[PDB]
């Protein structure tokens, strides 16, 4: 009679959160993000001109 | 032509997340500004895209009939959020509580610390070093939830048989789980990830759990 | 029998640092944790520093930030209490607690044991 | 992406100060052989965007002004922002005449 | 900073009498109490921690008792070898506080 | 020579897929939900005015 | 009247009948 082995179960997975949400082809948070920091990039959302 | 104005007025929920950068609303329209930017307790270091003259904070404010505290408004080139200011610190964590185990037994074996939680089928593996608390970013609420559930479950259950010994101890265990623990006596900077599924250890504590029975026996 | 003997301790002008040490006779290291509490002269007992069983953990009274260290080497059983920068409110009684008993490996933050006493003042 | 966002703009100038009208923002693409010889090869963009909207061939100059190159110059860094670029920073909006749709 | 309160700060009282001292607390501490007495010149020793438990060698007549943030250690029938001063000193947070200190001299 | 006691195994995830849902910063439908809200509720869409 | 919801990840179901099978058996034998 032969004991049996201590075993260790690490973690496992093949789609972590991080890459099922990537999976879709557009994020609505990302794409929101890029479409209202295109005015502050590309831009100035600061200075007046008055003439 | 012919124009229109409408001052409309609306109580929106909004949300920021890790690190805090910047933070969405419920009309779906960013706001790049931390949440938790300011002028008093240091907020000025926080991150901040819009220019000073566009923010404005209000100290001793009262809302309307439609205990006056501070208030952070702001006014975007579209609309003009405000939002009452508070501490970063105590106000966000980065470290949700998950379980309350009421007895999870710790024990030692080959170089490293077995909580197994019978109550709920789950063992976690952690290393002999306690986690620092310092080593988690904005991790202090983390003490206060852990000190709260401990009293309320030694209150509870645990006041009669048995006592606690010195502060509670942290550690870090597999898959990316802090097991704030307190230990029992009978009478008788980084952002740590954590798995999408406990499987895992619950696999280990079913496995040793059969382990132990059959090996015992 | 348990004997905290600890020596290091005389009049110091401020200024500069100090170092305490302490010896073991009965209580064993690696097996318990060791504390440092101070008495002032017209004060009660205020807590310092504590060392783990093997020295990990390391925690410090919030009056000793950045100027005092605690260090133990088991081998030979001297505790080590190293301040700098020592003021004039520092003047106390300097006992060796020692940690009281309960589990294998923890740190219980009371006191089982006293130290005698040591005189550590500063003065100019 | 190699796009001109053509935008028009109706103010009214009031009898004492200016007023909106109307902000037509579009997206344009450019030619084939404007990315390969002015923006590839010399780093410069036109101030005209020749490009067809609703069955239609239109064309925008910057500023309303004659044909141009602009230098193509680096867009001003935001957090979280990777490489853009854009030939203007300001937009154009009419001078201000008294009781005029400019 | 948990702040300990021991009071009274001094007491009176002769051989065989019972005696009351109360610790009070900033904020509860949850049973995480110790109690230290000093003999007149002695070093302190451990009576209670936890609140109500006692070590090996202490009087039976020695009790702690209380809970949250309110913890009384009761002497029954005190003898010549118990009028000392006594410590009250928490250990539910850091940093570690001691009590003010009580007294009971003999009348 | 002891029996395996019984175990009960309770239903047990770290991430509900309510709060994984919730994870994102920004609503697919609850940000299209609002912004369509947005005319009925602070417009009237049949009130009709002709002169 | 009310409706339920599952909570998916029947992994805790899946555990519990393979216990059940080993302990049946275990416990048998």
């Amino acid at each position: 009679i032969t004991m049996l082995e201590d075993h260790e179960f690490v973690p496992l997975e093949v789609y972590t959160r991080h890459e099922i949400k990537d999976s879709g082809l557009l994020d609505y948070t990302e794409v929101q993000r890029r479409n209202q920091l295109h005015d502050l990039r590309f831009a100035d959302i600061d200075t007046v001109i008055h003439a | 032509y012919g124009t229109t104005v409408n001052c409309i007025v609306e109580e929106v929920d909004a949300r920021s997340v890790y690190p805090y950068d910047e933070f969405v609303l419920a009309t779906g329209d960013f706001v790049y500004m931390s949440p938790f930017y300011g002028y008093r307790e240091g907020s000025h270091t926080e991150h901040t895209t819009y220019a000073a003259d566009r923010f404005k904070q209000v100290d001793g404010f009262y809302a309307r009939d439609l205990a006056p505290t501070t208030r952070n408004l702001l006014t975007t080139p579209k609309f003009t959020v405000a939002w009452d200011w508070v501490p970063k610190r105590p106000s966000v964590c980065t470290m949700t509580k998950w379980q309350e185990v009421d007895e999870m037994l710790r024990s030692e074996y080959g170089g490293s610390f077995r909580f197994s939680s019978d109550a709920i089928s789950t063992t976690f593996t952690t290393n002999l070093t306690e986690y620092p608390l310092s080593r988690v970013d904005l991790g202090d609420c983390i003490g206060k939830d852990a000190r709260d559930a401990m009293d309320r479950i030694f209150a509870r259950r645990y006041n009669a048989t048995h006592i606690k010994v010195g502060q509670p101890q942290y550690y870090q265990a597999n898959g990316g789980f802090l097991i704030a623990y307190q230990p029992l006596l009978s009478n008788t900077v980084e952002r740590i990830k954590t798995t999408s599924s406990i499987e895992f250890a619950r696999l280990q504590f079913t496995y040793n759990h059969i382990q132990r029975h059959v090996n015992d026996m | 029998e348990v004997q905290l003997v600890e020596t290091g301790g005389g009049v110091v002008r401020p200024g500069r640092s100090l170092r305490l040490s302490c010896t073991t006779s009965g209580f064993s290291f690696s097996g318990s944790a060791m504390h440092w509490v101070r008495q002032a002269p017209g004060k009660g007992l205020e807590w310092v520093a504590v060392i783990s069983h093997d020295g990990n953990i390391i925690q410090y009274h919030d009056s000793v930030k950045g100027r005092f260290t605690i260090s133990r080497d088991n081998s030979k059983n001297v505790l080590l209490l190293q301040m700098n920068s020592l003021r004039v409110d520092d003047t106390a009684m300097y006992y060796c607690a020692r940690d009281v008993w309960l589990l294998p490996a923890t740190i219980s933050y009371a006191f089982d044991f006293w130290g005698q006493g040591t005189m550590v003042t500063v003065s100019s | 992406m190699y796009y001109k966002d053509v935008t028009v703009s109706q103010v009214w100038f009031g009898h004492r100060y200016s007023q909106f009208m109307g902000i037509f923002e579009d997206r344009a693409p450019v030619p084939f052989e404007e990315v390969i010889d002015k923006i590839n090869a010399k780093g410069v963009c036109r101030s005209t965007a020749k490009y067809v909207r609703n069955n239609l061939e239109t064309t925008a100059f910057h500023r309303d002004d004659h044909e141009t190159d602009m230098e193509l110059k680096p867009a001003n860094a935001a957090t979280r922002t990777s490489r853009g670029w854009h030939t203007t920073d300001l937009k154009y909006n009419p001078s201000r005449v008294e009781a005029f749709h400019r | 900073v948990i702040w300990m309160t021991q009071s009274p700060p001094s007491l009176s009282a002769s051989i065989g009498d019972t005696v009351t001292i109360t610790c009070r607390a900033s904020q509860g501490i949850s049973n995480s109490i110790a109690w230290y007495q000093r003999r007149p010149g002695k070093a302190p020793e451990l009576l209670v921690y936890a609140a109500y438990r006692l070590q090996s060698g202490v009087p039976s007549r020695l009790s702690g008792s209380g809970s949250g943030a309110e913890y009384t250690l009761t002497i029954k029938n005190m003898q010549p070898e118990d009028f000392a001063t006594y410590y009250c000193q928490q250990y539910y947070d850091n940093p570690l506080t001691f009590g003010g200190g009580t007294k009971v001299e003999i009348k």
